[PDB]
RNA sequence: UUCUAACUCUGUCCCGUGAUCCGGGACGAGGACCGUGUCUGGUGGGUAGUUUGACUGGGGCGGUCUCCUCCUAAAGAGUAA
RNA sequence: UUUAGUUGCUGGGUAUAGACCCGAAACCAGGCGAUCUAUCCAUGAGCAGGUUGAAGGUUGGGUAACACUAACUGGAGGACCGAACCCACUGUCGUUGAAAAGCCAGGGGAUGACUUGUGGAUAGGGGUGAAAGGCUAAUCAAGCCUGGUGAUAGCUGGUUCU
RNA sequence: CUCCGGGGAGGCGGCAAAUAUCCUUUGAUCCGGAGAUGUCUGAAUGGGGGAACCCACCUACUUUAAGGUAGGUAUUGCAACAUGAAUACAUAGUGUUGCAAGGCGAACGAGGGGAAGUGAAACAUCUCAGUACCCUUAGGAAAAGAAAUCAAUUGAGAUUCC
């Protein structure tokens, strides 16, 4: 699957990267806990236009 | 000797009759022949 | 309540085993069906489908919310 | 080697609830194994469909089953055991 | 290089269909049966009368104490004899029977792995079986009924006026 | 039984005659149309049950004794409303109201499963045949249908049936 990520990721990346992921790996952990979402389109732009400013303020 | 009929009426009925049949789908499916057929008496 | 997939709607199909000498014996194919548990954010909840591995794909490929609302607009209790 | 988050529990507790089913929640023990779908090698009288020749002084056992030469074959040809 | 066909009607033959008519033992699909019988489950009932005398116990003898021993009690047992009840070893009779499995005279068990009533469970390549291929409604090396079905038969029989 | 229309001398259904009481020109019996009544079982639907039976509850009116009249009381699906856990918002759950469905019946349609006897002069590929049979479910018909179709002179022009 391919992903972009809500927050850091000690080897995948950090903050907005999108990177290809392991069905199991984006399926079971990263998207029911929140860390990352699918990268379709649709979820790129929302994530770009308006709310990239409000996950890069929140450090912790 | 002892023959084969040894008849008990609540047996009779618990086992041929008319709610015994209507229970099941071969049951129901045997009352619809027998009214076809125009039978005078459906069961027992 | 049946071998049926809830996104896609496979069932059990039937066919033929064929031998060397070509004899022919009914069999069926079955789905690869199994349950799984969808973390769902609108409800704050997990949903529990049955469903195959093609399914999964769908829902990888297109989200699990449109799915689900696909689902309830056919008519499933989901 | 380690981990937990898929998945398992005919383990404990709580709710539906008046309930040794079931579902949801909280733990605990396991855990990318086990198990299931498709494909594939092996085993498989458990079960199923069938086959297992003819001649013959009855049948079975024995022998024979195609081709060449002589006799039986009665001075043309052909002629059985 | 062969130089009269064709379309109707009638008749002989052939082919596909049940194909001149009657006759299997069988195979397959869906239903009906444990009121008989096999095993099991729940709840009730039955077994005249008479014998034998196990364990245990008490008392007295006997021992340094045991041990051992006698008498009396006691009432065990897939124990004994024998009616009801349950069976079925021998013989006569019966064999178009009184009876589609019996009568008569004898025979076995008879407190137990016993007999029995009522109500339930197991269904056909299945059931059940202290095991005989036994029993599963007078039917069992695969029940009965209805459908495939007018199965097929190189076989047997029959086939009508001059 | 009532009304409307027709009709004009007999009538009281049949086995099934007799008899009695009777009805009818103030229009009967009879024929056609529209209404009223319509016990119990049966999808049976208040609960149960061995069909034609046993046992109930709640309202309104009525009775003074131990009752009567009428209405209501099934399940599932959908909608609105109310209520409401583990758990804080919620959801699950629960209830009331309104609507709809279930069953039966000839053949024909569509869909889900699907044999064997037989023929091959044996038999396994094949045939029988997607036949028999089982299951689900429509309509007066159903299904199909307006080319990502055929054709091969660059032509035809949806589906169905002969
Ligand atoms: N129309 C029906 C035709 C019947 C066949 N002709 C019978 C036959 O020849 N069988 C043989 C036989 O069983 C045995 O070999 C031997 N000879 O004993 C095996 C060893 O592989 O090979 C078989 N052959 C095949 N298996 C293949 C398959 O199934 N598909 C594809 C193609 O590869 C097929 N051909």
């Amino acid at each position: 699957m391919d992903v972009i990520l809500l927050q850091r990721i000690k080897n995948l990346g950090k903050l907005g990267d999108k990177v290809s992921v392991k069905a199991g790996y984006g399926r079971n952990f990263l998207i029911p806990q929140g860390k990352a979402v699918a990268a379709t389109e649709a979820n790129t732009a929302a994530f770009e236009a308006r709310r990239a400013e409000l996950e890069k303020q929140e450090a912790e | 000797m002892k023959r084969t009929f040894q008849p008990s009426e609540l047996k009779r009925k618990r086992v041929h009759g008319f709610r015994a049949r209507m229970a099941t789908k071969a049951g129901r499916q045997v009352l619809a022949r027998r009214r076809a057929k125009g039978r005078h008496s459906l069961t027992v | 309540m049946s071998k049926v997939c809830q996104v896609t709607g496979k069932r059990p199909v039937v066919g033929n085993n064929v031998s060397h000498a070509n004899n022919k014996t009914k069999r069926r194919f079955e789905p690869n069906l199994h349950h799984h548990r969808f973390w769902l954010e609108s409800e704050k909840r997990f949903v529990r489908l049955r469903l195959t591995t093609k399914g999964m794909r769908i829902i990888d490929k297109l989200g699990i919310e449109k799915v689900v609302a696909d689902l309830r607009a056919q008519g499933q209790k989901i």
